[PDB]
RNA sequence: CGCAAGGCUGAAAAAUUGACGGAAGGGCACCACCAGGGGUGGAGCCUGCG
């Protein structure tokens, strides 16, 4: 349940960032960041391909 | 079970120890053999990490379980005289 | 052929393991169930 | 000429495919092989189980055209794969073997 | 001195093009999934089938 | 010849399993209906 | 190399002790007078392979003559899907050459009484040219259908039930052009792992024999050759016991490679009576020999006078499945165990067994009168390598 | 302190009392028994060593140095014996990590992850996947730069991602074994911060590894962007007003 | 072994194994008959006699 | 749980409607004729197939 589970159980887990030898290519997009890009792009496509029918 | 509250038993073979979901009932459920009448019963471990206190052939009191397999009946309550959610916060150490 | 092999291997092993827990569950479920009908009814008649 | 005609023609010839012969057509032939012939037909009008070149040689040396068999060098080359490499995948982490010098 | 040395390019968790030798994936024995099913090769006993 | 033992010994002898040692229209309504 | 044995007497026994005791061993001087043959045999060097293939970390070597092996055994694992195997519902298939004269009980009574002390389960597959399920007149091998339905129950003694037992032929053979040869595919599933034998006590009486039941089988031959061995074998009996049955089986022929020949042409028999005290059950085997012709009558009159020669002689178990029955309870728990032989039961090989036991470090046995009763005390090592789960 | 695989302890099991470096291991989710590192706080994990052979289910204890000048509690991990073996299956996590060269579409040429064509020809076909979550497989080795490769991703990846495969390299224990005899005189093989404190070298710290504060700015995308042909192509009543 | 059902049986004369059933004559086979001396090194060889007009080596 | 689950046995027809053709006459085809065009095949590079 939620009271059978420690503080340890409970500690999140940390985000490893970008190598500081690869910084200038921007940020490590992570699966939040891909999730963002995604949905941009699918509704671009969806406007588009609605625009294709009509 | 026969009159009383809780009921002593031995493990005989902690059953779904190779399921692959971790807290899945089939991972916590337990099969023990009552001592007074002899019949092997299942019985819910509360928890995935404190399945690793109960070891084969060791002495197991259980209780009811009052609230994913619907229908096992019984909880383990204590492990070789200490009680198993003592056990689990690190308060004791079992004797074996 | 180690794809071939190891896609084989991968669905057999995974048949099995599902067929043997389907089978573990439903028989604890079944005598389980069997136990505790057994004790509603013969609670309930007292 | 056409695959089929020819097939028809050499079963002909081989007598596997001709009219239904009489009593009397039977006695003259116990009066008066075949299998040798068949198994060429039938490696003959099935030309896909060998690889071949259509060109043939580019240049003729005359001195004293099936040039391999991809099928049964596949069912070779898996069957060498299911000697060593899948052997080697089941015994990953196996120590000690006999050890038979003689 | 093994344990204070070097741990190796195995034993590293993530190991990129310029920590190991040349062709030293060939001499490992890993496992790793595949992606997809494979053809099936044609076999002179699919053929006969 | 009598050896033609029977079905159920059959079952336990020559099978994959070894024997182990411890076993020894009436009515109207009924019509309608 | 560390413990040392001389002969090829009771060899299996002393290599399948060395694997559960953990000794390693060394067994010199194979075949010393053999000028002709020197060295192993290839019945012996097959189970030697068999042995490596289900145990894990034992060390075989045979030298340069052929005549000194040294083993250093490991752990029984079995067919694990890691090491021996792809999936742990697979069998291990073991192929034993064309110039094998032994029958396959040489192989499946030390791999059955090594099977209970395994880690995982057992799934071996004997196929190959040279796989006799027959009796063989060679060292006199007992037949399959003998070998299950007469020791398997003894496990079933022991508390390694029988339930779990697959022992299953898909081919039937005899020997055929001599005694090489074979070809009928076995297979046995071993899925019950104890981890002691109980101390069973075989001390009362097995007096009434009650039932005889048994196997007459025809590979290759007409199926009246058991029916005329019935007849045979219950005009025997039929002056001692009502109930005698005999089960009639019949195979076309197996097929091995030079392009295959048919091989494995033969027939026999296979008698059991079962007491109808306990676990307690006589068995005797004849098979034809392979390349006699005999009538099958005299086969059938042959088994019976064996049977009722066993019958007469045994205390409680007879001498070909003395060996298993005193070696696990050997293996059983630090306690005795009681066993009824017959006096006349004791026999080189299980005097040898003895002497092997004493040498590789179990305690002795305990004769008294009562036929006599051998008190065996357990040495409590069990299987070693088991998953407490 | 917690206790590091590789690192000596001394097991009281049986009669005996052996110093071994074992090696800690979870069991994945009951599938592949991965090697971990440490042994985690407040959790049964696997060990495995080289020691003497006991028939399971018995109970040890396990200590790190039978000194009286510890200033606190000298037992350090206990347990009970699950199995014995030969040949132990433990397996350690190793990622091959590349970098993408040239993007297209869905199929991203990836540079910096193997040597030689030889090496992608034995690793075709294999499950690649980005940091960000998109899968893809090796495809096909690259000529021209040697080492470099064409894998066909789900999605379109990004030249900030990082292309990682997921191998799985066994890993053996060590067949150490001190017996401690006490009575007679031992050496105690030490562990890796005594080693360290005592020859003089710090610990390795990758700054790449080391957890960082992650600066996201907020993502803003472009507008959608209609091309000319379609803009006059559509009709009248969904027509594109932009002045 | 010579029948009338128009084939002859090869049997092994140790277990009686028929060696193999061969279809020969288009009528019911009368007689049979082997050749006695191995000298000439064919005694395996034998004559078929049928009501079909046919002997068969 | 019951049936299936007992070996004259031992690997490689149909037809009053069927079997195969021949001769004559048609139709079509850049796997045919006719008129042209273009590859490949010569040297080098290399995927792939054997």
């Amino acid at each position: 349940m939620s009271s059978l589970r420690h503080a340890i159980q409970r500690r999140a887990h940390k985000e490893r960032a970008q190598p500081l030898e690869r910084q200038r290519l921007g940020i490590l997009e992570k699966k939040k960041d891909y999730r963002l890009r995604a949905r941009d792009y699918k509704k671009k496509q969806a406007v588009l391909k609605s625009l294709r029918q009509k | 079970f026969g009159g009383s509250s809780h009921a002593k038993g031995i493990v005989l073979e902690k059953v779904g120890v190779e399921a692959k979901q971790p807290n899945s009932a089939i991972r916590k459920c337990v099969r023990v053999q009552l001592i007074k009448n002899g019949k092997k019963v299942t019985a819910f471990v509360p928890n995935d990490g404190c399945l690793n206190f109960v070891d084969e052939n060791d002495e197991v009191l259980l209780a009811g379980f009052g609230r994913d397999i619907p229908g096992v009946r019984f909880k383990v309550v204590k492990v070789s005289g200490v009680g198993l959610l003592a056990l689990w916060k690190e308060k004791k150490e079992k004797p074996r | 052929f180690i794809r071939r092999e190891q896609l084989r291997i991968k669905k057999e092993k995974d048949e099995a393991y599902e067929k043997k827990f389907k089978r573990i569950i439903a028989e604890i479920q079944n005598e389980e169930g069997r136990a505790a009908n057994e004790y509603a009814r013969e609670k309930a008649a007292r | 000429g056409s695959q089929l005609k020819r097939l028809k023609a050499s079963l002909r010839e081989q007598g596997l495919i001709g009219p239904q012969k009489s009593k009397k057509q039977k006695r003259q032939n116990a009066n008066d092989q075949k299998a040798e012939a068949l198994k060429s037909i039938r490696e003959q009008f099935n030309p896909f189980q060998f690889k071949t070149n259509a060109r043939g040689p580019k240049f003729e040396v005359t001195t004293n055209v099936i040039k391999g068999r991809p099928e049964l060098s596949r069912a070779r080359s898996e069957e060498k794969r299911r000697q060593t490499i899948l052997v080697e995948m089941q015994r990953r982490n196996k120590v000690g073997g006999i050890i038979d010098r003689r | 001195a093994e344990l204070v040395a070097k741990r190796a390019w195995t034993l590293a968790g993530e190991a990129t093009a310029a920590d190991r030798p040349v062709n030293s994936l060939l001499g490992e024995d890993m496992e790793f999934d595949h992606v997809g099913k494979p053809v099936p090769v044609v076999t002179e006993e699919v053929s006969e089938s | 010849a009598d050896g033609k033992m029977s079905k159920q010994e059959l079952k336990v002898y020559l099978s994959s399993r070894p024997p182990d040692p411890t076993r020894k229209p009436e009515d109207s309504a009924e019509l309608l209906a | 190399e560390f413990l040392r044995f001389t002969g090829h007497r009771a060899f299996t026994q002393r290599l399948v002790l060395a694997t559960l005791y953990g000794r390693p061993i060394h067994i010199s001087k194979i075949r010393s007078s053999s000028a002709t043959n020197p060295g192993l045999a290839p019945h012996e060097i097959s189970f030697l392979r068999l042995l490596e293939s289900v145990t894990n970390g034992s060390i075989i070597d045979v030298s340069y003559s052929g005549t000194t092996i040294t083993y250093q055994p490991g752990l029984i694992t079995g067919t694990v899907p890691g090491m021996n195997a792809s999936l742990s519902s697979d069998a291990i298939e073991h192929v034993i050459p064309a110039t094998n004269t032994r029958g396959i009980t040489y192989f499946l009574i030390p791999l059955a009484l090594l099977a209970p002390f395994s880690k995982a389960h057992l799934n071996v597959r004997f196929t190959g040219p040279g796989v006799i399920t027959s009796a063989t007149h060679g060292a006199r091998d007992l037949s399959i259908d003998t070998f299950r339905t007469a020791v398997l129950p003894l496990y079933g003694l022991f508390g390694i039930p029988p339930a779990r037992i697959e022992l299953r032929v898909l081919q039937r053979s005899c020997a055929g052009p001599g005694g090489k040869g074979g070809g009928g595919i076995v297979e046995m599933r071993f899925a019950s792992q104890v981890r002691l034998p109980k101390t069973l006590h075989l001390n009362r009486r097995p007096g009434k024999v009650r039932r005889i039941r048994g196997v007459a089988y025809c590979t290759g031959v007409a199926a009246s050759h058991n029916n005329r061995m019935i007849t045979a074998a219950r005009g025997v009996l039929n002056q001692l016991v009502s109930d005698v049955h005999i089960a009639a089986q019949y195979d076309p022929a197996p097929l091995v490679a030079e392009q295959k020949k048919k091989t494995g042409i033969g027939f026999g028999l296979s008698l059991v009576a079962e007491t109808s005290a306990e676990g307690v059950i006589y068995a005797a085997d004849e098979v034809a020999p392979p390349e006699g012709g005999v009538v099958p009558e005299d086969i059938g009159e042959k088994c019976a006078y064996q049977l009722l020669d066993v019958i007469a002689q045994g205390g409680c178990v007879m001498a070909a499945s003395a060996p298993t029955v005193l070696t696990l309870m050997a293996m059983g728990s630090e306690d005795v165990g009681r066993l009824r032989l017959g006096r006349r039961v004791v026999s080189p090989e299980l005097l040898e067994l003895a002497r092997d036991l004493k040498a590789f470090g179990a305690a002795s046995w305990g004769i008294r009168d009562a036929d006599l009763i051998v008190s065996v005390k357990g040495t409590g090592v069990g299987n070693v390598g088991r998953k407490v789960a | 302190k917690i206790l590091k695989t590789g690192d000596p302890l001394i097991f009281s099991l049986g009669w005996r009392r052996f110093q071994t470096l074992p090696i800690y291991s979870i069991w994945d989710n009951r599938t592949r028994n991965r090697m971990l590192k440490y042994t985690p706080e407040h959790m049964h994990c696997f060990g495995t060593f080289w020691g003497p052979l006991i028939a399971p289910n018995t109970s040890f204890c396990c200590f790190q140095s039978f000194s009286a000048s510890n200033p606190g509690f000298r037992i350090a991990a206990t347990g009970t014996v699950l199995s014995v073996d030969e040949s132990t299956e433990i397996v350690k996590k190793l990622k091959l990590v590349g970098t993408p060269w040239k993007i297209f579409k869905n199929t991203a040429f990836i540079k910096d992850m193997f040597n030689s064509s030889l090496e992608i020809a034995k690793f075709e076909g294999a499950a690649i996947r980005t940091v960000s979550g998109i899968r893809g497989q090796i495809k096909r080795a690259l000529s021209k730069p040697e080492g470099y490769f064409r894998a066909t991703f789900e999605d379109k990846i990004l030249l900030s991602d990082i292309v990682i495969l997921k191998a799985w390299y066994p890993v053996k224990p060590k067949q150490f074994y001190n017996p401690a005899t006490n009575l007679i005189g031992w050496q105690s093989m030490r562990l890796t911060g005594e080693i360290r404190r005592a020859e003089n070298i710090p610990t390795p710290q990758n700054p790449n590894s080391t957890y960082r504060k992650i600066e996201r700015p907020e993502r803003h995308f472009n507008p959608l962007r209609v091309p000319k042909n379609l803009a006059a192509e559509l009709p009248f009543k969904s027509q594109i007003v932009q002045t | 072994t010579s029948s009338a059902d128009k084939n002859i049986r090869i049997w092994g004369l140790d277990f009686g194994d028929c060696h193999k059933a061969l279809f020969g004559h288009q009528d019911s086979i009368l007689q049979v008959a082997f050749i006695p001396h191995n000298s000439d090194g064919n005694g395996h060889y034998f004559f078929s006699a049928s009501k079909d007009r046919t002997i068969k080596y």
